[PDB]
């Protein structure tokens, strides 16, 4: 009887393509919003030459819908498919949730009025380690490390057997950590090795590096920051780079890196005790994060 | 060993979809072909590391 | 025992704005795609002071997964949850490809690649009456018809009591017809009764108008039309309306209404015969569709 | 009547999503004042034809 093994090996391999077609749907107009030019070494989607941003809008939604086909097709007669959906439209709906938190970020929330026009905020008072660990808790933690582990879990039956609080608490953080990295190589990584130019100082993010200088930099740095942030002029963009630099952060990130791997290999411990196996391959997703290239 | 099927289930994915869109949507070739296209060019290409992820959970476990 | 009355109407109306929220969803995103000025009334979504478009691409996506989210709350317990999802999510993704049909039906299909870039179609040897019906079918149809029909029957656990293959003709004819009365009114009804101003003949649309002009008229017509559509300019468009006026479309119409009409009374029959109570609804529901000025 | 009933289950279905947002995914009251309006706004103001279709097929087939 290797074929549960066959059996639970396919239905992982879908459960992998979900996940892949959602990353997918969420990329392509993520592009459309994050106003991109590039990805995986290639144009945006939305920016190929025979590719209208319209119908780029609609191919993102055909994505969408593919990943509900594909479990319909193939789990129509499991008994996790209720559940396996549920799951997958709730990480999907958070998805969609944190992303409303990074693409107003940069407008004062209290001015937040659909009927009234509203410029990037001046003041950038929401540009605080609270507010970002909110945007990247939602917009990348669910369905980067916590759904993937859980789909794994529910197709090999194995769902109740591990310590889903710690599991949580795992995939949060190393989740929060992936995302500072995007946030880190979005700067500092040349295009060409990342796949993708980065815009976050022109889109004016609420990036990890944002948020850090204004948290430690003098009100001079700050000011010279608020003038050059948000804006598409190359020797603008130069500026906030050097800021960065100058303010050291490069020693924030390792420090943080440092703290997330020991908090990161206690859990992992936690996990071991009654779970070893899932322990194991949670270990391999950290390995395949930490210290990533890219 | 994990990629290879990986993408042996890929093509089958994408065989079903197809398929059901030329033989139960009325889908002609060419906008079949433009469909191809964009998911290789829009699934294709990364890491894969939240599907292979899942896969590797299921391994380790079954046991 | 007026609690199943009480459980099924309760049932129907989530249902209900189940299918407002997708309908919602899908405006937003047709209004993006279809450069839309107005929609009941006011602006369209994306087109509000304080409403950037990033924002309103994903504002749609939150309305599609509010469907989800109501649903698994308030069918949580229930029996059909499971039917019930899998059938909304096909039409869902059936609607979708819909759509692909509509955005791309200005392409000459066999040229339709996107590494290449390429130009509105100069011939339109695609907006023919065939290549109008699937779009109408697929974009409009079963969602607009077909779904509020089965939600209905799901709910009161009656589905397997009616004659499907009638049924789907049905809303397959209702359909169409409810199209087919979209685009004359996008042309020739008022903006103001209509609550929204048309935008078939600047987006170059394979409108019902378009495919019926072109199949009945001149060389001379049809090069005008030709040199006249797809395009902002107001002269062009109101060209391309004088045409359709000269053409008597509105002949047209009205011969199709009337087949359309009588096709529909004879299946409402066919139903009535097993399905009394059932037919009695779709009647209104045709009811509410036979010669609207919404 | 049928119009009455469908309004109230709007309300319902409002107030579980936007207080869930609130409660679960640690959402601000000025955020949760533009998916209000949002919400309003797209979902409300046309006339329901797809949504009381539903509740109509219902309460014939219930005899
Ligand atoms: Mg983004
Ligand atoms: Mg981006
Ligand atoms: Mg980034
Ligand atoms: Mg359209
Ligand atoms: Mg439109
Ligand atoms: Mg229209």
């Amino acid at each position: 009887d290797g074929a549960r093994r066959k059996r639970v090996l396919h239905d992982a391999c879908v459960c992998g393509w979900m996940i892949e077609f959602l990353q997918a749907h969420y990329l392509v107009e993520d592009d459309i919003m994050d106003n991109s030019v590039t990805r995986r070494g290639k144009p945006c989607w939305y920016r190929h030459p025979d590719v209208t941003v319209q119908c780029a809008i609609n191919d993102g939604l055909l994505l969408k819908s593919w990943t509900h086909m594909m479990a319909m097709h193939f789990f129509a007669d499991r008994p996790f498919l209720q559940d396996l959906l549920c799951r997958f439209n709730r990480v999907d709906y958070t998805t969609a949730v944190g992303q409303l938190y990074d693409v107003t970020s940069m407008f004062d929330s209290n001015k937040l009025d659909p009927d009234v026009s509203q410029p990037t905020t001046t003041d950038f008072a929401e540009f605080t380690l609270s507010n970002y660990k909110r945007i990247v808790k939602y917009k990348t933690a669910y369905y980067t490390y916590l759904l993937p582990l859980v789909m794994g879990l529910i197709v090999s039956e194995a769902l109740p057997t591990v310590d889903m609080g710690v599991t949580e608490e795992l995939a949060m953080l190393m989740g929060e950590y992936f995302q500072v990295q995007d946030d880190v190589m979005d700067c500092f990584t040349p295009p060409e090795r990342l796949g993708k130019v980065g815009t976050d100082i022109q889109d004016a993010k609420c990036s990890w590096l944002a948020v850090t200088f204004l948290a430690k930099a003098s009100s001079a740095q700050v000011a010279e920051f608020k003038a050059n942030y948000g804006s598409g002029d190359s020797e603008k963009v130069a500026t906030v780079r050097r800021l960065y630099e100058e303010a050291d952060l490069q020693g924030d990130y390792v420090a943080y890196e440092a703290a997330v791997a020991e908090q990161v290999k206690e859990l992992i411990e936690k996990l071991r005790l009654c779970s070893p196996g899932f322990a194991a391959s949670v270990e391999t997703l950290w390995g395949k994060t930490y210290k990533r290239q890219k | 060993m994990p990629m290879q099927m990986f993408m042996q289930v890929y093509d089958e994915i994408q065989m079903f979809l197809l398929e059901e869109l030329e033989l139960k949507f009325d889908m002609d070739p060419n906008r079949v072909r433009y469909l191809r296209k964009m998911m290789d060019t829009t699934c294709l290409g990364g890491k894969y590391n939240r599907g292979l992820t899942v896969i590797d959970v299921a391994e380790s476990l079954l046991s």
